RNA sequence: AGCAGCUUUACAGAUCAAUGGCGGAGGAGGUCAACAUCAAGAACUGUGGGCCUUUUAUUGCCUAUAGAACUUAUAACGAACAUGGUUCUUGCCUUUUACCAGAACCAUCCGGGUGUUGUCUCCAUGAAACAGGUAAAGCUGUCCGUUACUGUGGGCUUGCCAUUUUUUGGAAC
């Protein structure tokens, strides 16, 4: 399994495909790096106003994540 | 260099080879070893790249290609095109 | 095979990683998997097109790896025997 | 005791007079 | 195959061999397994013994090596220090320890489970002496054990096998050198351990004195010297004036005696 | 498997039925063991069948030793 | 005369891996484990020392033939004179190897053999305090004895990892002859043993925390191993992790199916048995007792190992040790156990605090290191470091502190100490001392130079600057585990040489750390030791090593204490400040044995002891196991420091024979006063011994508690000599299970 | 087991120039001999490089590398066990020899291992010719056989036994 562990119920922002990134309190995984995300945030650009609050729940996709940070 | 015909990957280790990758890089270095995914751990590994300022010239010649000196290197396999021997073990 | 056995011998030493994205990534190897995830710990982050950003840890999943630099003193770790 | 050898008791092993297998002056 | 030639220098038995010799020799074999049963009667206990001038029961007597502070007064008398814990402990229960050789401490308590008794007990059995012991996934349906093709687990052989394992040297191997006749030390077992039986006086100083000779050959060695040359029967046959022949050891005998007295008269 | 009369009976006679049937003899006892060792005995059964184990380590003959024994 | 060293260079073995590559793995804390091998006396802990050196090594000059065919052990770590002689260790020895686990990654491991003879408990203690993780090596025959409990207890304690080793398990096949089925049991039951005492912290085959082995017969192995090695080719390998799983407990196989219950009409043993005891077994059936054509074939088959045809000319155990070792390699899955066991991110913080104060985190720039021991190595004089923090580098200046003076300066910083030069670095390696230029943060190693500045251990620091010494963590005196109460009077046998003898108690009391010397008021020498062969072992160094003088020696004595029975009759008061004093109560004796905030303590002694409001408040001090309590409060504070003095200086040396006072407690019940204080120290001397004769003085002995491993037939011989013991006593009877031995355990007056 | 790969000592088929690979041009013994060596910083030689010694001959140390037979750790060729000499201290004594019995320092004797060479006996004897070289040779020229592709067989790997982290495409524009 990913190893995971040391980044649940920490904040994290993931690089995902297209560009894309997402910060939220991981809220577990999985094999494939599926990843829940509590109080999860869309991220585009330096500005907050376009940043975007997603929603509750949040499940990312294993092989769409490029990389996660910790936060 | 001419290798036998019948060679593998498994009886080129030590060699030099040429690794090409799906980038358009290719990485120069003699091969420690490789696996089932065709990830291969090149010793003393250079890169070559053909910048886009110079690549008009290959177009229907003399290439200054950029080069990085990795050193000990893995490649990951779904990265490689193909893999060509340049020169023979010491 | 041995690749990713010479990869679990870097850990602890500084690797550098290119991703498919064209980000090289600059760190202490803390971990290391059998997919090629790996964990980095004080790292420095080159985008591609030549900025540099200091992160403090980055987990990378291993599809988006392209190669892995690892130190040269692990030529003759114990595995390649 | 008897003995491991002859089944005679009186005797160890090591004192038997038969083979090892498997009157007197006044 | 079993001897490497008429030099005869060297042999490589089978077990089965080596079980039959080690059986027939129990009447002069060597019984005791147990290195513990030598605790205080060994080599170096007897040395000690020497130096300190001290003679534990059964062992051997020497003539001495050696010609305010713990007076009565001021001792606490609880238990009267034995001679043995003087040889056991030879720094901590003498002053003047001089020539002592610090003994082996101890070996592990056998447990060595005894055999070879009832014809048909099998290798493996809880003997009488042990204490009780009172306390969906699915695979290749060929998949077995290793060495399942082996039903027998005892081979008809493997008491015998155990019971030499367990023997003292030489039954231990089932190869070696070949030795002189006289080399075969075949009593020396008997009186290096305590005697076996409440003998009369005579018997037991018999035994102390056999002792005492093979203490002191232990303790002054005579090392040869490494000049292997000029042997006197090699060195005789080199010359034309001796010849060689096989004769019945009858005849050489009888040839000595007429010789000797030849010379003498 | 009334193992209180079993236990009763071999620690008078056991002895004696080792000598004249240790065929079945060994093979009550390893009955007897696999009992001790794998089933879910009741307190009072088990110390009892431990001391039947006792006696036979170390002195078997120690179950008939209290009655009054007329000489042969 | 001394020691089987390696003096030359040239001469230390060639290790099968390269020496730079290990010492690269020194820079990374992760890539280091310290690991301590313990357990009791002959369970084997030298002889698997001796199968990871001879794994480790090319070609080791000291290995006779008989060494390398098996006949007798190598005993690398026991090349002391004393304990080739003796048969047993005695001193604390290691080697540094590089190590790799079942995936070929390799960590530098720093091997510390302890002796396993109660005596030296001291350096078992030293092992505790270095290591990381601790191997308890376990005799199976004998299980876990109250040694065992003890060692389990001390490494909780100590917060050390444990992995145990069952070895000698050729002794349930070859000595026993168990069956297979009841060495299972065996093996099951000494595993509940374990985990009796283990807290909560499961041990079991499957987990890998159980290593099984036969230090003898060359081999040891993990479930885990023995199927990556044999049954992981024949399965799924999504199915590997599955069966590790199931090749223990109550389970069962038949046709590649699993069941909880055996199979109806099957009668097979649980999957252990099948998968794993029988197979063992009938490897050391077949080498001992098979045709060797067919052995040869089966072993090919099987294992595809081919015996060569020297091999088949060996004598039974030689050939017995030789399959083994081919069918279990090398000890890479006791280092795969070793390695997943300890994780340092939940253990090295609660070790560091537990070894000298809860605190911050010493900075990465800052040399700190703990030195254990000083040691007689190689010819020369030695001290033991662990290196905590920084880098030591040959040459540096550093900071020696003798751990006594600890407490002193950790109550002084909260709110000078000697400088020395490192002047050699070396590893460890048991017969030789292997040369280097630094340590690292987790290294073990040998540094020279700096044992002159203190006795038993010390705190060993170079601060960068004033800053970071104000965060400065001092190490605490190592617990020895054991007291020593065996006592014998020493003088030389010339006055002349009295120097010389002084000299080399310097030296015995720096090498044997739980040795206690101490020159009496008459002029002769006290040695207080941990029992008869702990003495034995010291003397002969002292006659035959260090001092080579004659010296005359009493019979042995004890350590006796002086207490009170009953309360004081009278508070008669001295002059030359009344104090009384009373029988201690049991339960806070035992708790203080065991070292187990006003306002904290209050409510300790209300609660538990049941101690009156003033009682719990005014307590004045703790000392050797006995307290002093005070009970205008401007008028006694003046001079609490002074008071305080007096009551410690009575407690070391009472009044019926100068001996320590223990389990009384003394109140001061009056002052005789309103340049003063040089009155008042020996006036509270004087006035505890009144308070303690004027109650009814009782001496008091120390009391062994005795182990006894025995032939069951033999327990009324034991009996017979416990009644003839003055104050002997039997508590208990345990059987060992499917062995013939008894463990009874006991008290027998020192 | 079948399928797949690697490998080639054998057999068959095909091929058969060269080159390469592989293998080769006595064995077992002897109550035979000679020579060497066998108790020490746990303590071994050689090749290569540096320093010292040495003064034309080689020694010692450090470093690099290759090999280290036999013997030895509760230390020793020998799982065994004699005698003599000198000195000291004893014993019985009546002086010496011959002796008592402890020590220390030294010898002799009965035996032993390993290596190398020779010899002796028995049994064998597609290439053992000729020439050079070496301490010698399985060294060089030379000679003989086999092999390269396929089939069968042997040995090894343990691969098979398209669904998110690699190899059944987010690529192409
Ligand atoms: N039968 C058997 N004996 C063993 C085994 N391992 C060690 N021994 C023996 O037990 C004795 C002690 O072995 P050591 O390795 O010195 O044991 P140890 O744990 O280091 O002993 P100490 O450190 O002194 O406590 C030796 O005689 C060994 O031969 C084993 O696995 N089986
Ligand atoms: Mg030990
Ligand atoms: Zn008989």
């Amino acid at each position: 399994t990913p190893e995971l562990k040391k980044y649940m119920d920490k904040k994290i922002l993931l690089n995902i495909n297209g560009s894309r990134k997402v910060a939220g309190i991981l809220r577990g995984y999985d094999i494939f790096l599926n990843v829940v995300l509590d109080d999860a945030m869309e991220i585009n650009g330096e500005d907050p106003a376009n940043n975007h609050q997603l929603g509750l729940q949040t499940v990312i996709r294993g092989n769409s994540i490029i990389s996660l940070e910790a936060l | 260099i001419q290798v036998a015909h019948s060679s593998r990957l498994a009886n080129l280790i030590d060699y030099k080879l040429r690794v090409l990758t799906q980038d358009g890089r290719v990485y120069i270095g003699q091969l420690m070893a490789f696996d089932k995914h065709m990830n291969l751990v090149l010793n003393e590994c250079i890169e070559e790249r053909v910048p886009k300022t110079q690549l008009d010239k290959l177009r229907p010649l003399n290439i200054k290609v950029e080069k990085r000196v990795l050193g000990l290197t893995i490649l990951r396999g779904e990265q490689i095109l193909s893999t060509v021997v340049e020169d023979k073990p010491l | 095979g041995i690749p990713v056995k010479l990869l679990n011998e870097a850990q602890g030493h500084i690797v550098s990683l290119e991703l498919t994205t064209g980000a090289t990534y600059r760190g202490k190897l803390v971990e290391s998997e059998d997919s090629m995830n790996v964990q980095l710990r004080d790292v420095i982050a080159t985008e591609p097109q030549g900025a540099v950003t200091h992160m403090d840890q980055i987990f990378v999943r291993g599809s988006q790896i392209k190669f892995i630099v690892v130190p040269d003193l692990l030529k003759n770790a114990p595995l390649f025997k | 005791s008897f003995c491991r050898n002859c089944g005679e008791a009186g005797h160890k092993e090591k004192d038997c007079m038969e083979k090892p297998r498997k009157l007197v002056r006044a | 195959k079993k001897v490497n030639g008429t030099s005869y220098k060297k042999w490589s038995f089978d077990l089965p061999e080596m079980s039959n010799l080690y059986r027939l020799s129990t009447p002069l074999r060597d019984e005791v397994t147990d290195k513990n049963y030598y605790y205080l009667f060994d080599k170096k206990s007897f040395f000690n013994g020497k130096a300190l001038n001290n003679a534990i029961p059964g062992g051997p007597k020497f003539e001495p090596l050696y010609p305010e502070f713990n007076s009565i007064d001021r001792v606490i008398f609880r238990v009267p220090i034995r001679s043995e814990y003087k040889v056991a402990f030879p720094h901590l229960y003498n002053s003047r320890p001089r020539s002592v050789r610090i003994p082996w401490y101890n070996n592990p308590v056998s447990c060595i489970i005894q055999n070879d008794e009832e014809y048909d007990t099998p290798a493996l059995f809880f003997d009488p002496s042990l204490n009780p012991i009172p306390h969906d996934f699915t695979l290749p349906e060929d998949f077995a054990p290793l060495l399942a093709e082996e039903e027998e687990l005892i081979l008809p052989n493997t008491k015998d096998a155990m019971s030499l394992y367990h023997s003292p040297f030489p039954f231990n191997r089932t190869k070696g050198k070949m030795v002189r006749a006289q080399d075969v030390a075949l009593a020396k077992k008997w009186f290096l351990q305590h005697p076996d039986e409440e003998y009369p006086v005579k018997v037991k100083v018999s035994y102390q004195k056999l002792l005492k000779n093979y203490v002191l050959n232990e303790l002054h060695p005579t090392l040869p010297t490494n000049h292997n040359k000029t042997k006197l029967l090699k060195s005789l046959k080199n010359t034309k004036y001796f010849q060689q022949t096989t004769i019945d050891w009858v005849e050489a005998g009888l040839q000595l005696c007429r010789q000797g007295h030849n010379m003498l008269n | 498997n009334s193992l209180r009369l079993v236990i009763a009976v071999m620690k008078i006679c056991g002895w004696k039925l080792a000598l004249v049937s240790k065929k079945t003899h060994d093979m009550i006892w390893e009955k007897l063991r696999y009992i001790l060792q794998t089933q879910e005995l009741s307190s009072t059964l088990r110390e009892s069948l431990e001391t039947l184990f006792e006696i036979r380590q170390k002195d078997y003959k120690s179950g008939s030793q209290g009655l009054f024994i007329l000489d042969p | 005369e001394h020691t089987i060293f390696t003096q030359l260079k040239k001469n230390i073995p060639k290790t099968r891996y390269n020496r730079d590559y290990m010492l690269s793995m020194a820079n990374i804390p992760e890539r280091i484990i310290n690991v301590g091998v313990i357990g009791p006396l002959h369970s084997g802990k030298t002889s698997l020392m001796d199968l990871l050196v001879i794994d480790s090594h090319k070609r080791i000059p000291d290995m006779s033939k008989n060494v390398e065919l098996g006949w007798k052990p190598l005993r690398y770590l026991d090349n002391l004179k004393q304990e080739i002689d003796r048969g047993l260790s005695i001193k604390l020895n290691g080697s540094t190897l590089l190590c790799t686990d079942l995936e070929s990654k390799s960590r530098m491991i720093n091997f510390l053999d302890a002796p396993g003879h109660v005596n030296f408990m001291d350096e078992t203690a030293v092992a505790l305090a270095a290591s990381d993780l601790v191997l308890i090596v376990i005799d199976v025959v004998e299980g876990v004895t109250f040694v065992v409990e003890q060692l389990i207890k001390q490494s909780i304690k100590n917060n050390v990892a444990m992995c145990f080793v069952i070895n000698k398990l050729d002794r349930l096949i070859l000595d026993l002859k168990l069956p297979p089925m009841d060495a299972y049991l065996k093996l099951n039951h000494i595993i509940a043993n374990i985990n009796s005492f283990t807290k909560g912290n499961v041990f079991s085959p499957i987990d890998n925390n159980i290593i099984f082995a036969s230090t003898k017969l060359g081999f040891t192995f993990t479930i885990k191993e023995f199927v990556s090695y044999y049954y992981a080719h024949s399965i799924p390998s999504s199915k590997i992790d599955d069966f590790t799983t199931r090749l223990w407990g109550s389970v069962y196989y038949h046709k590649g199916n699993f069941r909880t219950k055996p199979f109806e009409n099957v009668e097979k043993y649980p999957t252990f048995v099948e998968f794993i005891l029988i197979p063992l077994y009938k490897i050391f059936s077949y080498a001992l007792s098979m045709e060797k054509d067919k052995l040869k074939n089966l072993l090919r088959s099987n294992f595809r190992v081919n015996l060569s045809q020297e091999a088949l000319q060996y004598d039974p155990q030689p050939f017995l040790k030789h399959v083994l070792q081919l069918i279990f390699r090398q000890q890479t899955g006791l280092v795969d156990a070793i390695t997943r066991c300890y994780q340092p991110f939940e253990l090295f913080d609660n070790k560091t605090a537990h070894l000298s104060i809860p605190g911050k985190s010493t900075p990465e720039g800052t040399l700190w290191a703990h030195v254990l021991k000083t040691v007689d190595y190689g010819g020369a004089e030695w001290s033991l470091v662990r290196i905590y923090s920084g880098l030591l580098k040959r040459g540096d200046t550093v900071r020696i502190l003798d751990t006594s003076q600890s407490e002193s300066r950790q109550k002084r910083q909260l709110h000078e100490t000697p400088s020395c030069e490192v002047e050699e670095i070396g590893l460890l390696g048991g017969r030789y001392v292997y040369p280097v230029h630094e340590a690292h943060k987790g290294q073990i190693v040998l540094i020279k130079g700096i044992s002159s500045a203190y006795i038993k251990s010390a705190t060993l620091y170079s601060v960068k600057s004033k800053e970071d010494m104000k965060q400065l963590k001092f190490f605490k005196p190592l617990d020895y585990i054991t007291e020593a109460v065996f006592k014998i009077v020493l003088q030389p046998l010339l006055p002349r040489e009295l120097p010389k003898l002084l000299d080399a108690l310097n030296k015995i009391s720096k090498y044997y750390p739980g040795v206690i010397i101490k020159v009496e008021e008459s002029g002769e020498h006290v040695i207080l030791g941990n029992g008869e062969l702990y003495m034995d072992c010291l003397l002969y160094d002292l006659r035959a090593s260090y001092a080579k003088i004659e010296i005359k020696i009493s019979d042995p004595l004890t350590v006796f204490s002086e207490s009170c029975s009953n309360e004081s009759f009278a508070s008669i008061p001295v002059s030359n400040i009344s104090v009384a004093a009373e029988p201690m109560d049991s339960k806070m004796i035992q708790d203080l044995s065991r070292n187990t905030n006003p306002r904290k303590l209050s409510k300790i002694l209300r609660t538990e002891y049941g101690w009156d409001s003033l009682a719990s408040r005014n307590v004045w001090s703790f000392y050797n196991g006995n307290v002093l309590i005070n009970d205008s409060p401007e008028l006694l504070s003046k001079y609490k420091e002074q008071i305080i003095q007096g009551f410690y200086w009575a407690v070391k040396e009472g009044p019926l024979a100068e001996e320590p006072i223990y389990g009384v407690q003394y109140k001061l019940l009056s002052i005789s006063v309103p340049v003063m204080k040089s009155q008042i120290i020996p006036l509270m001397k004087k006035a505890c011994y009144v308070g303690l004769l004027t109650a009814i003085p009782i001496l008091l002995e120390p009391i062994y508690e005795v182990d006894i491993t025995v032939h069951a037939p033999l327990l009324p011989i034991v009996e017979e000599l416990m009644k003839k013991r003055r104050g002997s006593r039997i508590y208990k009877t345990i059987k060992v299970a499917g062995t013939p031995l008894l463990e009874v355990r006991g008290q027998v007056p020192v």
